[PDB]
């Protein structure tokens, strides 16, 4: 029943390990924002796995967690919120049945298991829970509560930030615009090069290698981050090697749990680096 | 893994009060929460008090306005203070540690102390 | 029973779908080509994974289809045959019993376990009732007879279930290493010298060093899913595209999982086109200074010393014709290790013949043909000199050669 | 029971095949070097993934394999011990009933299932068994069994070997060194955002190859539990772009990737790219 | 998701007609198959006609040849034209929905119209 | 996959002697341990004796001292001379053959011979 669940996940897992990092993440976390002025949250789709490698799916095998009551923070300005599962007890009782506990259990039974689900906030204890966070709630000046559009959670797929999406769309279509301009700036059916020509054919090859490969990470953006960051990564190293003033320290290391101080730097680094081409327009 | 070892148990009069110790050695930074348990003669064993490592405390309605949990992290001892004992306090106390190691959780428990609270009319 | 399987193929799925975008396809799809004269077509080895994760093993555990009967499709030239596998019902019944059903059932009773209801069927059928993987296109003959398309490749899990592809890969490498030796043969021997004008001598050497190691363990190895392969193939293709100008960037195809054919066939001819293309400048002009009668022109690059064939591009007020008749007898080289005015003895080794061709119109090309001892004491004293008689006219002389490899 | 143990186990290998060549071997190999003056084996600590997709491990589900009796290799100078799992047969019953084999089956009843994981030697007949490398005990100048201190087992994760480990730390530290010598020689000659030597082109050059190679072997190294084939494929790539400007090495110098003996392939690799790095740039 | 909604259903002689209408609405587009079933009093649920989203029909031995399942795409309306009734037709009819939300399959019901023929 | 053919089989005199053939065809180089086993009427099947494909023999304890396995690599023959045949040796032999292919073990079975061995009650 529950013991096959229990290690069928670590085997899941260990498998994952081998190619991810970080195999946790958001696939999707959607929300009803109507109740906001009232002061409750509610979820509406969340597909979430967490660290240990249990996957929850509110479409399928998941029920939806009660509503987040906001009343308890009338006296703050942001909160982060968090889907929370009691973490598995190998000792203990994982099943929510009468008797009290000192920390909360995995399932509870219903007319079959069904996993303890809860939104909570980052503020809280949550040691006794496996945590990934979900949004974050800002105040706006009429002091009412709205999800900050900045924020992004651990990602288990690039498409469940429609924002990064964006951001990345826009950085595949700099990419193509700087690379169609400079492919026309190479110069009778052959080419005698110039010292103008090193740093043009340095970034020429640097924009093509690059081109093909994050065009079909962008086609398919339900892979893990990992994949996309380490080709960002590749090509930012490539650019800012005819850039002096620019360190290789300019790259963002990957870190999972706060994605908003990697892939949103690392994009601007390269729209930068991007812009920075200037091959000498005027030199008679 | 965690042990546990509690002292402090004994007879005490209506009314009357104890401290029951319980000493944590092991691998103590993962401890989440620590609680009391009792068991009384054929009952099963209930929830007393809980304080997390954080210190946040709960207790049980039946100890709730008597009891005091405490926690000396200096001496890795969990204390339990019970004030305006009543007959029905009599148990065994067991003291617990939810403990977290990389993404699972494990309880580990001591051995138990009597408690046993008299009668106020000399008996 | 069956609700615990469904989960798992759902888990494993869901661990494939973090590093693969299309976690499903063709292992292995053997067929008996021998009924089809018969109007029937039989699997005998089938091992496909289908888009929701479920794996089919016909070796293992899974039974194979029923005959696929020709005789529905008379009509048609080209019929796509597809494994079929009913779509799993997440509130129905995926059973069959003795109820009746508007749609088909995942599995079958048998002795008593489950069984898959695996189907071969046909693209141009209703098939959003099954998960559905093409398997074989069969084509007709002049003779009107079915036969398997040689051309036809299917959606691949592995790169060995496409033996062509593995073929035409195995050819692509062994390219690759060729014009890598050929390119790292023709590299200026200082001390490793690099310089502004050969950045086409290095780029093409980076790009084909870089892929060369990577593409050799996905060959060596080549069980793993084909996006891995296809990633480091546009890799190359697009480091390859920056010194071309008769292929543009967009010949790079894109990835198409369920036709491999618009992928890794137009993708392996472009790279053996970029790879035939990749041949820098291998010409090294040499400027001639005229000192009256005498041009003198200076053998220092280290490229020369390697390997290499000398022609001369001559201009003269004399004509065309009666310029290829007196050059070669007029105009006699002189001697590197001396310095004069006049060559009175031409060197030993040395013969100016005239050339069809190696732009310029009026201009007269020959071919400086030197031996062993000749071209030695040229590169040696590392000048050339040539005299070109008043008789000749208004000559003008301009040195070329051709390094060899 | 047993029968979705055997499925389990076919489908964490069969979507580890899309993305791995060989999804198998060590992630911990502890032993108790104690009490090999009497000739007596026994491990601590094994995290094994076997070829058919099995995961051993003693910390959490598995028991240790018996002590491993060295008074049968009184004769031998070298010795490989490998970790044993008896195969599944798809035919056969895969339990100890106490009916007589005549090959070892994979388990044995406990009432719940144990795997019978048992130590082996490479000189013995294997192939009724899923076998991994674990040691190799080589003799001392005393004539004493002591583990080789050169072995690397097939891994599945860098962490699995410490020494390859610290080998790799130091690979990143020198190209990370050579990198900002070759930032200070593109500063050391005089720049108002214009670049005029020729010396300076193989520079900027060499200086793509080590820019593209550092944040990428980086976040590789930063979380080292990953199969070595990601590892070894990057690394690969680092000394192809690196081979470009040389002559004492052939491109022949960058080792295939043999994941049953990784001595033939991190070592060699990693000496090959600092020889490398230190010819560039002397 | 799909929603379904029947009418039509009453009372007729032998030999009589009847129309009954299936009103769908939702994700339309992953409808596979649409179907006829129907409830005897002490017998089970039996299928009675389908047709596929491309107009594929097909009827159960006992309707077969007197009953028409049509689709009316504009208007996402699955009908069932019972001619030629008998007393034996007599059941609860329900319209069912198999509906595809890649790549699982789902089950979407009507909530049932009583269907009487008299003789 | 592997095939199995036994002959030789007989009836026999209590103290007499017999020698079983199995030929084996196929993929015979994933051949791990060839092995004989027998059921009695009624009677499970047992193992009687095997042989890896190294070569290493073991038998059965009732077996032990009378019977002997072995192997023609050449004729890809399996091999069991019975020698000092007891009434309790009768049964349908079957040669078994364990094979590998990918990790994954499978056995292949001959249709069986039969042996009866008469008795002399005395």
């Amino acid at each position: 029943f529950q013991q096959q669940a229990a290690w069928d996940v670590h085997l899941a897992d260990s498998v994952a390990r081998m190619g991810l990092a970080h195999p946790w993440g958001v696939v999707a976390a959607e929300f009803d924002d109507s109740l906001l002025p009232l002061s409750r949250l509610n979820a509406t789709r969340l597909i979430v796995r967490f660290p240990d490698g249990t996957l929850i799916d509110t479409e399928r095998a998941d029920n939806l967690p009660p509503v987040c009551d906001l009343s308890t923070v009338s006296d703050r300005s942001l909160v982060d919120i968090v889907l929370a599962l009691p973490l598995l007890n190998a000792n203990g009782g994982n099943l929510d049945n009468g008797s009290e506990s000192e920390r909360p259990r995995r399932w509870k039974s219903e007319r079959v298991l069904r996993h303890n689900l809860t939104l909570r906030m980052a503020h809280q204890e949550n040691a006794a829970w496996l945590t990934c966070p979900v949004t974050r709630l800002v105040r706006d000046a009429q002091g009412q509560w709205c999800r900050d559009p900045r924020f992004i959670p651990p990602l288990l797929t690039l498409s469940a930030s429609p924002s990064l999406m964006t951001e990345l769309l826009e950085l595949l279509h700099h990419l193509q615009a700087r690379r169609q301009r400079l492919m026309s700036m190479r110069r009778a059916r052959l080419a005698d090069f110039a010292v103008a020509d090193v740093s043009l054919f340095w970034l020429l090859n640097a924009l093509n290698s690059a081109e093909p490969v994050l065009k079909e990470l962008l086609d398919m953006p339900y892979r893990h981050p990992e994949l996309l960051y380490r080709e960002l990564a590749r090509l930012a190293g490539s650019l800012l090697t005819f850039s002096l003033e620019h360190n290789v320290d300019a790259v963002p290391a990957y870190h999972h749990e706060t994605p908003e101080n990697v892939f949103p730097p690392l994009l601007s680094l390269l729209n930068r680096l991007l812009e920075a081409s200037l091959p000498s327009r005027v030199v008679f | 893994q965690v042990q546990l070892v509690e002292s402090g148990g004994g007879l005490v009069q209506a009314g009357g009060t104890l401290k029951l110790s319980c000493a944590a050695s092991g691998s103590i930074s993962g401890i989440v929460v620590m609680a009391w348990y009792r068991q009384a003669p054929g009952k099963q064993r209930e929830l007393v008090a809980s304080i997390t490592s954080g210190g946040t405390t709960n207790y049980a309605d039946s100890v709730k306005g008597r009891f005091t949990i405490s926690k000396d992290n200096a001496e890795n001892t969990l204390y339990l203070r019970m004030n305006s004992l009543k007959p029905e306090d009599t148990a065994v106390y067991y003291c617990k540690a939810f403990f977290r190691r990389d993404y699972v959780g494990y309880d580990y428990w001591g051995q138990g102390t009597q408690v046993t609270v008299s009668s106020h009319h000399h008996h």
